[PDB]
């Protein structure tokens, strides 16, 4: 369970937002890409397996899982394959007007959700400590 | 000044 | 200190690189960003922080770090203001296995942090070491 | 088959 992750895409300003949430925890990162493709998801998925213990990532199944890149980028990296959205939104809606750049904003509420207080970030290093020990 | 724009 | 963070930067094929390594586990965060500018170095130490417990993050100093938006995004979320090499040795191993010096960034990023010997890597200490300071 | 071109 402490290897499990949720991945789930979200719009706002007619960008496309990428959210992974740590199951067990509901701590997030999250990030504005260019376009929902395989190729953005498969990097982001990259990125976020060489940062945290990525076991098992359950996604929406949709038209950016189906293709190779993807698969690959999983394969190398030892991956297996609404609250939270709107949650995020609504954070983003309060700090929009202190950045130029939707990206920005975004990051500030990732930032927002995970150090709320135990906050989310605390909860994460716990359940992974605890495991590893 | 905005976080990404000072 | 549990909430110290190195933030250096390093140069391949006329891209920069951010690397900010957590000094008491060497566990490291890295990006390619299109510029070192202070609007570039801002967003990533934002990012940076949203994801771990940042205090102190030292850096070089240097140019993109005297204007107001670094200093702006560091107040913003409480953060007062060998390595390289190592990293560059792991991307050229990985290079060829992808397009974008991006990507090869990233599986370095990876191969660096879940490494280990038998004994830990860097993502098990940076996490045994936070979670001992809460 | 690259990790960000497959
Ligand atoms: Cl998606
Ligand atoms: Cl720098």
């Amino acid at each position: 369970s402490p290897g499990i992750w949720q991945l789930d895409c979200t719009h706002l300003e007619g960008k496309v937002i990428l959210v992974a949430v740590h199951v067990a925890s509901g701590y997030i990162e999250a990030e504005v890409i260019p376009a929902e493709t395989g190729q953005e998801t498969a990097y982001f998925l990259l990125k976020l397996a060489g940062r945290w213990p990525v076991k098992t990532v359950h996604t929406d199944n949709g038209s950016n899982f189906t293709g190779a890149t993807v698969r690959a980028a999983c394969d190398w990296a030892g991956i297996k394959q609404e609250s939270m959205n709107k949650e995020l939104k609504k954070i983003i809606g309060q700090v929009r007007d202190q950045a130029e750049h939707l990206k920005t904003a975004v990051q500030m509420a990732v930032f927002i959700h995970n150090h709320k207080r135990y906050s989310a970030g605390e909860r994460i290093v716990d359940i992974i400590a605890t495991d590893i020990q | 000044c905005k976080i990404d724009n000072c």
